[PDB]
RNA sequence: GACGGAAGGGCACCACCAGGAGUGGAGCCUGCGGCUUAAUUUGACUCAACACGGGGAAACUCACCAGGUCCAGACACAAUAAGGAUUGACAGAUUGAGAGCUCUUUCUUGAUUUUGUGGGUGGUGGUGCAUGGCCGUUCUUAGUUGGUGGAGUGAUUUGUCUGCUUAAUUGCGAUAACGAACGAGACCUUAACCUACUAAAUAGUGGUGCUAGCAUUUGCUGGUUAUCCACUUCUUAGAGGGACUAUCGGUUUCAAGCCGAUGGAAGUUUGAGGCAAUAACAGGUCUGUGAUGCCCUUAGACGUUCUGGGCCGCACGCGCGCUACACUGACGGAGCCAGCGAGUCUAACCUUGGCCGAGAGGUCUUGGUAAUCUUGUGAAACUCCGUCGUGCUGGGGAUAGAGCAUUGUAAUUAUUGCUCUUCAACGAGGAAUUCCUAGUAAGCGCAAGUCAUCAGCUUGCGUUGAUUACGUCCCUGCCCUUUGUACACAC
């Protein structure tokens, strides 16, 4: 009833083939929908010194993580809803489902 | 006695430790990961921080 | 450090480690018949009369009571 | 609830506990890897380890223990956390495996 | 150490009910979850019954984890005068 | 092999050549040396220490200096030892101390219990002239090693090299070498083209009713969210395709390559990075840890803590730095800009609002787990009109004082933000030295990091945006070859 399910993963192929199959599953089970809206990519910086003294030269990196997310909103009944959580569940990917 | 630990904490890098040597200074707390730079450097390659650029 | 006299006198002052007297605690004696109470005790509500009244001087004080006890009786 | 950004950092400084943990004390028993599997109201932690069979625990006390007190931890109904115990062929392909293998050695006093 | 029997009693009923003790190596604050007894004192009677063994110890980023054994399930269970095959911590 | 004030060849704006910004000179925030007491805790001292220990510290961080407890001998035994230990309790003397650890004394759960016998725990006590790991450096150059074969008695040598190009033992090629590996290259992220393929009530493009204004006459701005549509041309993910010197002209045993004309996106790998071979430094690191070999405390300990301080102390010398030494100005009023990035669940961040005010300040939820909100981040220099005009002066902001409040129960050796003030050195700085070939030097800023409070620092991003260079081995460095050597911890 007016639900929306988001992913929030970062595995980036993973999140794709559930992003796929879940469309296949919705297209072919005749469930009317926009496409999964996808938004930009959110990069985490964190800049830390190699040394764990003080010494050697200003040398510096920068670990990175990637966030890419999606969501879909259905209006879908219950007992479709349950089947859909129950199956088609894919690992690797953060997915969650929220009322509007 | 009740005044072992009189003199507060609530701030600084009393509070703040890290959760893996209990480092208190150095502690990076972005993120809310209160881990010290030396053990994120030890330990990015086994979470998942990985070096591009 | 390496280098202390730590001017400051002697302070060898280990507390008593229970020295052994005699027994204690004589109420009152009442020879073959009823046996009165003396040692006046505490008469709080919470206690069943085992409090030793802090009887120092002119002034009493309750044991389960730890904070606060102003009586005088 | 919270941020996802804090949700997954969280859920990677989670996984470096439980494997620092492993690589503790399951190391002797022939630990190599660890992938966690989310599922709504429940957590499947899968272990791909060498010396399976000794890791379990005679009918399963040591599995019971290890799910029970990261269970207690976050107040998880029992059953909710779950961990599975499997073999895989060609075990030379654990580096983590080999170094806790002559790790021992050492430690034996093998040259 | 002074340490009352009534939480030594406690700490030894949480041994037995669950099998495993978890311990965060953050002492000097006396206010344990569920316990108003002191931490480190319950610290250091998990650590005097592992010393004595019956209890392994584990630290796992200062959170001193700890696990009961074959033998230590059996001493508290025969302390505690408890009939065969009751409540073990460990069952299923 | 190392080195040569030895030769040849090939390279480098952590080198120069022509320059630009500079610093060194002034003030003032930072670190080191020296000076000081009880201390001003230590690490490191050319590149490869010196806004570096992510060290922007008020009372932990605090490793140092004054004072104040328990001793945790975890685990068993010899001796007091329920005719009862052991910590622990209310008051004046003592101590900031309402901590009996003691002086006039009255005890509630209580055999874990006092010395030693054995052994343990903690340590930001050392040792990096014991380690692991992480670095930095050698080394931003291209070098390194087997198998087999050849050479030499042997250490070893060839392979791994004449000549040409590249950034490159990159290759072409020659050839007692053939066959392999690593490094390099390949490899992956970021930025630059598509008006094309799947997708955007977290926004618009295009049409109407609510529309209001300019206005009456035929155009522009926005809101009206179950108020009706096609799409992404502006916030985006993907087999995505595409620069491989593509085509052509010149030089080269015209082989590899180099210089020129262009639709095409760039024709210096299209750029900027990560990772980065073999060996080594006695280079940093025991101050990142219940990691250690060897010494230190084992009970008036260096073991965990409390109140004050201290690392901010200043005669002095240095090191990235910010503002400067005025007219391209200083100040005053009007017109507008994006990006890296963060933001509150058992706690309270980023703060959108009405209001009381010169400013800083003071209220309840509406906004937000974040393409929706903070945030068109309306930022800064920047464009138009205005005052002053060469006086150390309206430039320069600092050294003094007076005030107003969020921070911290605690500012004080101004923590901080505003108003008045002060008007100090500074008139572009000697010898001497840092970055630089494109949106880059530089000038302006913004977000994050450490944030209770405090950036003049760092990590990135964005705006405005230049003449300079297409060469060199002259100074300073790198590699290879030849060569000399009485060097070999190696000039």
């Amino acid at each position: 009833i007016k639900i929306r399910i988001t992913l929030t993963s970062t595995k980036v192929k993973q999140l794709e083939n559930v992003s796929s199959n879940i469309v296949k599953n919705a297209e072919q089970h005749n469930l009317v929908k926009k496409g999964p809206v996808r938004l930009p990519t959110k990069v985490l910086k964190i800049s830390t010194r190699k040394t764990p003294n003080g010494e050697g030269s200003k040398t510096w990196e920068t670990y990175e993580m990637r966030i890419h997310k999606r969501y879909i909103d259905l209006e879908a009944p219950v007992q479709i809803v349950k089947r859909i959580t129950q199956i088609t569940i894919e690992p690797g990917v953060d997915v969650e489902v929220v009322v509007a | 006695e009740n005044v072992w630990f009189s003199h507060p904490r609530r701030y600084g890098k009393g509070s703040r430790q890290c959760r893996v040597c209990s480092s208190h200074t150095g502690l990076i707390r972005k993120y809310g990961l209160n881990i010290c730079r030396q053990c994120f450097r030890e330990k990015a390659n086994d979470i998942g921080f990985n070096k591009f650029r | 450090r390496k280098k202390k006299v730590y001017t400051t006198p002697k302070k060898i002052k280990h507390k008593h480690k229970k020295v052994k007297l005699a027994v204690l605690s004589y109420y009152k004696v009442d020879a073959e018949g009823k046996v009165t109470k003396l040692r006046r005790e505490c008469s709080n509500p919470t206690c069943g009369a085992g409090v030793f009244l802090a009887n120092h001087k002119d002034r009493l004080y309750c044991g389960k009571c730890h904070s606060v006890y102003k009586v005088n009786a | 609830l919270i941020s996802k950004k804090r949700k997954l950092v969280a859920d990677g400084v989670f996984y470096a506990e439980l494997n620092e943990f492993f690589t503790r004390e399951l190391a002797e028993e022939g630990y190599s890897g660890v992938e966690v599997r989310v599922t709504p109201t429940k957590t499947e932690v899968i272990i791909r380890a060498t010396r399976t069979q000794d890791v379990l625990g005679e009918n399963g006390r040591r599995i019971n223990e290890l799910t029970l007190l990261v269970q207690k931890r976050f107040k998880y109904a029992p059953g909710t956390i779950v961990l599975y115990a499997e073999r895989v062929q060609d075990r030379g392909l654990s580096a983590v495996a080999q170094a806790e293998s002559m790790k021992f050695k050492l430690l034996n006093g093998l040259a | 150490m002074l340490m009352p029997k009534e939480d030594r009693n406690k700490i030894h009923q949480y041994l037995f009910q669950e099998g495993v003790v978890v311990a965060k190596k953050d002492f000097n604050q006396a206010k344990h979850e569920e316990i108003d007894t002191k931490n480190l004192y319950v610290i250091k009677a998990l650590q005097s019954l592992t010393s004595k063994g019956y209890v392994k110890t584990q630290f796992s980023w200062q959170y001193y984890y700890y696990t009961l054994t074959e033998e230590g399930v059996e001493y508290l269970r025969e302390y505690l005068n408890l009939p065969e095959h009751i409540v073990p911590g460990t069952y299923i």
